[PDB]
């Protein structure tokens, strides 16, 4: 007795190194990479709705700066905001800048609703050389610059807008800051001016801010922008003795806010993907990625490791 | 591996075995052959692809989150935001690291295990007609032509047919 039968297993010439609990380098016959480290050099316009701000960041798009009319009515899952956006209007600031940018981005649409405010005797629709629209003096097309009547008269203003609609409203309004008391007086008569905006449930008051300021777009003046959200059943009251940059109306808020914003220079292309990083879209089934912590949509999880190999076969012991 | 078959009492794998993970290699009076075992192969593959499927699909469907990049320091609120994002990334990196180490240690034990199940299965078919040589091979103590071999491989070998011949060969 002398025939022989042997039980064995396959092997290949050169396998892949993996880690276990015990060992940092075990060679197995096959493995699969679980960390995505490649991205597309473009953003995928499908199946998520991307809106490109192009020259406007979202705050300028909301205010209605020159160059941002293409954003009117826009609806998005992800607002694409370009690093090389540029101000095209009157020099401004937003005291809670990131909070407003978040609210607009989250909300996910620019659905503006015109209302008429019957401002008393004050002159409306002020414009500026720092806000040119087709080489003509203009302004944020969502705001309304008020100044004294031609016969020096900026009376106390007192208008109310009631919300009986079935959705919350976002009013964006502002306050103008002259650089001298002489400027103050020729614009708004009174000195000091002042704005106070109120709801059933809150109240705000801004004292305008006069002083020398660096020249931005050839001006020392500024506009500080604020916002007020008005729920159904609530009301908003505007009060002015000068310096108000008034709203032309309100933006609609979605009940459910599911959208967001992504700041990147990366061009929008023709691919399909539901995962967007600021370095571009990801086209992968892997459960992890090391490309960017900034990621939006249906993404692999971001991790620090550049590689994690999952064994998909047995130990490789050739010959 | 926990069972000591792969890289244990089987000293190496077979590069010539290209149509399965596990199999048989024999020598009898009329020659030598190598054939795959389908059942053992399929068992190993099924348990690994199963791993892969559970793994590859997560659901991490996130939209509005927080800012993660900053130009200039602002203090308290920004520190907290950075700290939250950095804490999150470390815990997920730890999870990924542990997950792959556990899975790989398991995968290797499963494959060593299946090699051992295959060897044990054939040992049980052979009964008193063969002796374990110690290297994953059985010495068969009776004439075993190509049809006999194939009957071991396909599970139809009947040890009674050759027992008298084998018992007599083993002990005298
Ligand atoms: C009167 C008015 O409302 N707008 C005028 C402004 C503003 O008074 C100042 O910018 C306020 O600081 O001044 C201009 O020279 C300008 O910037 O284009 C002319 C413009 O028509
Ligand atoms: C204007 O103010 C008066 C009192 O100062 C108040 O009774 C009235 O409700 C206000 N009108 C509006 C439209 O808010
Ligand atoms: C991601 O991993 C690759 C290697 O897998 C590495 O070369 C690259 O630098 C990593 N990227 C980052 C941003 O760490």
């Amino acid at each position: 007795g002398n025939p022989v039968i042997c039980m064995g297993h396959h092997a290949v010439a050169n396998g892949t190194m993996v880690k276990t609990l015990a060992d940092d380098q075990v060679e197995v016959v096959t493995a699969q990479e679980l960390v995505e480290s490649q991205n597309l050099p473009e953003l995928c316009p499908s199946p998520l709705r991307l809106v490109d701000g192009q020259t406007c960041d979202i705050i300028n798009g909301a205010l209605g700066s020159p160059g941002c009319d293409h954003l009117n009515g826009a609806e998005w899952d992800v607002f694409i905001e370009r690093p090389n956006a540029v101000d095209t209007c009157y020099p401004f600031d937003v005291p809670e800048y990131q909070s407003l940018r978040s609210i607009l981005a989250n909300n996910g649409k620019f659905e503006f609703i015109a209302e008429e405010f019957q401002w008393n005797t004050v002159k409306q629709n002020g414009k500026s050389g720092a806000c040119k629209r087709a080489n003509v003096n203009d302004f944020f097309n969502r705001l309304n610059w008020l100044v004294k009547s031609d016969g020096n008269a900026y009376p106390l203003q007192n208008l109310t807008k009631i919300n009986n609609g079935d959705y919350a409203r976002l009013y964006i309004w502002g306050v103008h800051h002259p650089s001298t008391d002489t400027e103050q007086t020729n614009l708004y008569k009174n000195n000091p001016g002042g704005v106070t905006v109120s709801t059933k449930t809150s109240q705000t008051s801004v004292v305008p801010n006069i002083g020398s300021r660096p020249l931005v777009r050839g001006l020392s003046g500024r506009v500080s922008f604020y916002w007020t959200i008005v729920e159904p059943g609530d009301l908003i009251v505007f009060n002015t003795i000068g310096n108000l940059i008034a709203p032309r109306g309100h933006y609609k808020l979605n009940n459910q806010k599911k959208s967001t914003i992504l700041n990147t220079a990366i061009p929008i292309g023709s691919c399909v993907s539901k995962c967007h990083t600021d370095k571009g879209s990801l086209s992968t089934t892997k459960p992890f990625q090391n490309i960017s912590r900034i990621a939006v949509g249906d993404c692999p999880r971001y991790v620090k490791q550049g590689s994690l190999k999952l064994a998909t076969g047995m130990r490789n012991i050739p010959e | 591996g926990l069972f000591g078959a792969i890289a244990g009492f089987i000293e190496n794998g077979w590069q010539g075995l290209i149509d399965g993970w596990y199999g048989f290699r024999h020598q009898n009076a009329e020659g030598t052959g190598t054939a795959a075992d389908l059942k053992s192969t399929q068992a190993a593959i099924d348990q690994i692809n199963g791993k892969l499927n559970r793994l590859i699909e997560k659901t991490n469907d996130k939209y509005h989150q927080i800012e993660k990049e900053f130009e200039q320091v602002e203090g308290r609120i920004q520190d907290l935001e950075k700290y939250v994002e950095d804490t999150k990334i470390d815990l997920w990196s730890y999870n990924a690291e542990l997950l792959v180490a556990l899975e790989n240690q398991h995968t290797i034990d499963v494959t060593d295990s299946e090699m051992n199940k295959l060897f044990e299965r054939v040992r049980r078919q052979l009964r008193e007609n063969a002796e374990d040589k110690g290297n994953g091979c059985f010495e068969i103590f009776h004439k075993c032509d190509n049809n006999c071999i194939e009957s071991i491989r396909n599970g139809t070998y009947d040890h009674d047919i050759y027992r008298d011949e084998a018992i007599n060969n083993r002990f005298q």
